[PDB]
């Protein structure tokens, strides 16, 4: 294989000092590791295929002078994606974030026959089309 | 009565285009309350009553 | 041996001998004519001897689609599960140019009966409804009588002619709908709805009015049943080129000396069965412009056509149009073809049942842009844009009425462009 001498490390992988972000942001930030849910205005589901890592929201309040949303987090806007969950978790473990993850949530699979709306004797058939 | 039995028993919407004519030959047009009347008689909603009404070109609404 | 000339139907090889009403309609003249002769061993012979029969006639529908009757109607030989079973006729006659169902109902309506019993048998179907327009109020009075004298005859009802078999015939007025004439529509009328065409599948003969085993058949299909078995389907097959077969009740209408209802073998030349029938284009066979063969849902062919074209199902494919009903619409040179065609157009408009989306989207849009060419308010370029509209709504509908709206349309495209464009030139130098 490998002309390069290798080292063994059996340390957990954690990158938390050497990524510079502040003591506050990580400690106690909460992740939250989920797939989105699919808008429910539209039946579009492309937007349900990939994991999502985002953290907990903070306060946001008004400027004085114009009314615009100010803030003071940093990671208010922060949005990772991810391939699986097993990618996303590691993710959040290296970098020391706390996180929850929620199980993907699949539409179960429905059994449709156009042949019931006109039943003889069951109650799906349909008053109107 | 008679043109309820030419159908099968749990199917008597099917007399509702039948019934609808009727009350325009005694009426010789369909006012809402008539419309209404045939759906309470064939326990079917009025507004499936409604959607005969507006479809069949040979009711007379006015 | 096979004839290759056809016409000249003789008077005894008629099925529908009382047509123009000029004998009794009633049971008496019926039974007279042959009406209900040995219904009882039909009927004993069994529904597979009857599918048989019509098989080797080669009767096809009269209702405008002509599949293989015998073929359809056995989809319903088959045990019963707990379902009952039901024959629907359709009497809706509703297609622009098409009378022939009227003038069986109101002078032959025992030939309807009789070919309701026998048809039923055949697909094991306890009682037929006959579906019947709205408008035909003294047709369905008419037939509504002769339900009555065969009842009170024992030759429906229970023990049908003596044979143990039980049958009902009910009559349904429909209430003004050109789309309850397709067949599923018919069917969701019959069951008290907005007469929308079901998609397919299911099939009605797995699931059909009230949710049961149904077959829908023409008037005309079902009315020559009883004749064909008595006769034979080997003598009804015997008529018209192969895979044509029977007589067949021909509408001629328009521009004719003598508009008219008639019988006559399949597969004659139009020509032959316009001038003999009809009395002959107004004006002379040169003043032919075109023919629309088959009701308004059918292309209209121009009259170097016509000179040649047989009147059959495979004959007039060939001529890029079809039988239909054999409602035969004939315009002289007089006509204003564009207006003419604009009129079906915002025929099939009106009767769009606006289910699904080409049609009810379509066919407005189509009737929109016939209505400026028959003013030549348009440009060449919208010509091809039409002929793409049309090949964007037949073929993707629920039922075939999207099909019959863009058919003409086609034809008029096909056949008269120059004309179209003739009209535009006419416009913009008008107005310019
Ligand atoms: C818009 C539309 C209208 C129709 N109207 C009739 C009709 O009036 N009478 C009829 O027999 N078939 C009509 N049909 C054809 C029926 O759907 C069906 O093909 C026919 O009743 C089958 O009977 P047959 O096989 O004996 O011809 C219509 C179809 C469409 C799409
Ligand atoms: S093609 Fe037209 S008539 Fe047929 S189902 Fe669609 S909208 Fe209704």
């Amino acid at each position: 294989t490998r002309d390069t001498q290798l080292i063994t490390v059996d340390e957990k992988l954690d990158i938390t000092t050497i990524t510079g972000v502040p003591e506050e942001h990580i400690k106690t930030r909460k992740a939250r590791i989920f797939v989105p849910a699919r808008n429910n205005m539209q039946s579009g589901v492309n937007n349900t295929k990939k994991w999502k890592m985002e953290f907990d929201t903070r306060e946001r309040w008004e400027n004085p002078l114009m009314g615009w949303a100010s803030t003071a987090d940093p990671l208010s806007n922060l949005v990772l994606t991810f391939s699986t969950k097993e990618d996303a978790v590691a993710f959040a473990e290296k970098n020391g974030w706390s996180y929850d993850v929620e199980e993907r949530k699949v539409p179960k699979p429905k059994s449709k026959s156009y042949g019931a709306n006109f039943s003889w004797n069951k109650r799906t058939r349909v008053s109107t089309k | 009565e008679a043109i309820v039995k030419n159908y099968p028993e749990g199917h008597k919407a099917a007399a509702v285009l039948p019934v609808l004519d009727l009350a325009q030959r005694q009426n010789g047009w369909l006012p809402i309350s008539a419309m209404n009347k045939v759906a309470e008689i064939l326990q079917v909603p009025p507004m499936r009553v409604y959607e005969v009404a507006t479809f069949y070109t040979m009711y007379n609404r006015k | 041996p096979k004839k290759t000339s056809f016409g000249s139907l003789k008077d005894e090889d008629r099925i529908f001998t009382n047509l123009y009403g000029r004998h009794d309609w009633r049971l008496k003249g019926a039974q007279s004519r042959g009406d209900w002769y040995k219904t009882k061993e039909i009927l004993l012979k069994g529904p597979d001897w009857i599918l048989g029969e019509v098989k080797t006639s080669g009767l096809r529908g009269r209702g405008g689609a002509g599949f293989p009757t015998g073929l359809k109607w056995s989809f319903m030989n088959k045990p019963s599960d707990g379902r009952p079973k039901y024959l629907v006729v359709n009497a809706d006659e509703g297609e622009p140019g098409t009378c022939k169902d009227r003038e069986i109902i109101r002078h032959d309506p025992h030939k309807l009966v009789e070919g309701c019993l026998v048809g039923g048998r055949a697909m094991g179907a306890r009682a037929a409804y006959i579906y019947i327009r709205g408008e035909f109020y003294n047709e369905a009075s008419n037939l509504q009588v002769a339900i009555r004298e065969a009842y009170e005859a024992g030759l429906i009802g229970k023990n049908a002619c003596g044979s143990g078999y039980d049958f009902d015939v009910f009559v349904v007025r429909g209430a003004g709908a050109y789309i309850c004439g397709e067949e599923t529509a018919l069917i969701e009328s019959i069951e008290g709805k907005q007469g929308k065409p079901r998609l397919k599948p299911p099939f009605p003969a797995d699931v059909g009015v009230f949710g049961c085993p149904t077959t829908v058949a023409n008037v005309e299909t079902v009315a020559v049943s009883p004749t064909i078995c008595r006769r034979g389907g080997a003598w009804f097959a015997s008529f018209g080129r192969e895979r044509n077969s029977g007589t067949k009740l021909f509408n001629i209408s328009g521009h004719v000396n003598n508009p008219c209802t008639v019988e006559e073998e399949m597969s004659v030349p139009l020509k032959e069965l316009i001038e003999k029938h009809a009395g002959g284009v107004t004006g002379g066979w040169d003043n032919l412009l075109a023919v629309i063969p088959g009701g308004s849902s059918t292309p209209l062919i121009p009259k170097s056509v016509c000179e040649t074209v047989l009147m059959d199902f495979d004959a007039l494919i060939q001529a890029q149009t079809g039988l239909g009903t054999a409602a035969v619409i004939v315009m002289d040179r007089s006509t204003d073809i564009v207006k003419a065609i604009a009129r079906l157009i915002e025929f099939y408009k009106h009767e769009s049942c606006g289910q699904c989306t080409p049609c009810r989207e379509g066919v407005d849009w189509m009737n929109k842009v016939m209505a400026r060419f028959v003013r030549g308010d348009a440009r060449p370029a919208e010509i091809d844009s039409l002929w793409e509209i049309s090949k964007q709504i037949e073929g993707h509908t629920i039922c075939a009425l999207g099909d019959g709206a863009a058919w003409p349309v086609q034809g008029l495209i096909r056949h008269f462009r120059p004309e179209l464009e003739e009209r535009m030139q006419q416009f913009a130098q008008q107005h310019q």
